């Protein structure tokens, strides 16, 4: 879950997305879209070995 | 056909283009059009068939 | 439902005056203020369409209101062009206001045509098969409006052509007119000039092909 | 159906900002400028209420509009005081306009609380209980607001509390709030600054005792 050091049971390579091509612009519309992204765990996500959190969030 | 090295791979794109005011440029205008992925490796030769569209029963 | 403003009556206007609005046509240059969206870029990236169209009229007059106005659906029609070869331009339209008849139209003289050039001698234009015949218009699928009883327009036309479809930049061969049958009188103080309204729906359209944006030849 | 009126969205609103309704608190002081009528009197003259609630909201803006809102039904807020212990008014309502995120609010920090006196020492205040948290607002009943696709808003929550009914002066265990997704942007011309109209319903309510009209303490 937490990586101490970089190891590969740890990572886990990398995600992106890639604009294919160039989208259009219709007539006096305005510019700059918006995009939002989600995360949700999977219908398999599971969980082990309980552990003591970190207080920090109290600073 | 392709005839090549032997450890050269790559990837191309087929496509078609009714005609319109002008022949398409970048492969972004292509794209909207139909279109087709021949890799190379997978075969040597992806076969690519013109459909037959027209308003007539014929053509000149 | 794609809905448009035309020019307003008034008593000025002549007898067998008419406009026309050529669908799908005057989609490109939104004619009378329309904007589809949809429909009307949906064509650009395509090539090949094949729909029909139902369309709708309305102009209220009072009850000290008199007149007659035609209204018909007359297909392969040609008159949407200037004599020279080119659409008008909404300048044209807000000055002309109304297409007023001649002896040109009347007998397809002035329709588009190319010059012969300098190898030939200047031929006398005499008579063309585009021509119009003001009082046979009622043989086309019409209806009449009255300031009586007025209400609006209806009507379906189903698909026709020289082919099964043509493509959507030039094909045109079905095109809606209205005719001023009695010149518009009335008493002052009720609805001066009243407005036109029209309406249009294609109805089982089924466009054909795929490409970018259409581009300019 | 009791309906009233929020301040207006500005371009000029940052984001994670929000303005919320408690309900039913917000009857007492009839926010945004709303009057039941019937409930708000009847509240008085009883002590013990359990009701549902049914919320929704509006918002009109245009083609050439963009921007994102949020909008959620949160339980046992207690965002509707200022940090002294005491309601803001109507001046202070007018004067923010709109409820600015902040530290504060992030950690639950300054939420009314009783000073100690003299004989303590002056302690260090650094959490509290009662903190936001900006993103995961939309794990409770929530949806979105664009202005491509805004139409309204729609939620019913079932009844909630430590006990199975309570005072109505003093609970509140349901409350609705809004927060600016994305700040709004659009071209001059189409409606501007749209504003934001909100609607409240109780189901299933029952009123519990009976006095006269309740007295200020």
């Amino acid at each position: 879950t937490r990586a101490i050091t970089n190891s590969v049971y740890s990572a886990d390579g990398w995600f992106s997305l890639h604009k294919l091509t160039k989208i259009t612009l219709p007539p006096d519309c305005p510019q700059s879209p918006c995009i939002l992204f989600f995360a949700s765990a999977g219908e398999d996500y599971t969980l082990r070995l309980p552990v003591d959190c970190n207080p920090s969030y109290v600073f | 056909t392709f005839c090549g090295p032997m450890m050269a791979r790559g990837k191309f794109l087929l496509s078609y283009s009714p005609p319109n005011g002008t022949q398409p440029q970048t492969l972004s205008e292509a794209m909207q059009c139909t279109y087709s992925i021949w890799d190379i490796g997978l075969n040597s030769s992806w076969t690519f068939v013109v459909p037959y569209i027209s308003p007539s029963d014929y053509r000149e | 439902w794609y809905t448009g403003r035309l020019n307003s009556w008034t008593k000025a206007v002549k007898t067998f005056s008419f406009q026309a609005v050529p669908l799908p046509g005057a989609f490109l240059s939104r004619q009378g203020g329309l904007n589809g969206g949809a429909f009307t870029a949906t064509l650009h990236r395509h090539f090949l369409m094949k729909c029909g169209w139902q369309v709708q009229v309305q102009c209220n007059l009072t009850q000290f209101h008199q007149g007659a106005l035609l209204v018909a659906m007359v297909p392969e029609t040609t008159l949407d062009v200037k004599p020279d070869g080119k659409a008008k331009s909404l300048q044209e339209l807000n000055e002309e206001q109304w297409v007023e008849m001649s002896d040109d139209y009347r007998t397809g003289k002035n329709m588009p045509f190319q010059s012969l050039g300098t190898y030939y001698r200047p031929p006398n234009w005499t008579w063309g098969p585009n021509f119009i015949n003001p009082y046979q218009v009622t043989v086309f699928p019409h209806q009449i409006l009255n300031a009586r009883t007025s209400t609006s327009v209806d009507i379906n036309v189903p698909y026709i052509g020289e082919t099964p479809t043509q493509s959507s930049e030039t094909q045109n061969s079905w095109t809606l007119l209205v005719m001023v049958l009695v010149p518009l009188d009335y008493k002052e103080g009720a609805t001066t000039d009243p407005e036109i309204t029209f309406s249009v729906r294609p109805t089982s359209p089924y466009f054909n092909g795929l490409r970018n944006r259409y581009t300019a030849g």
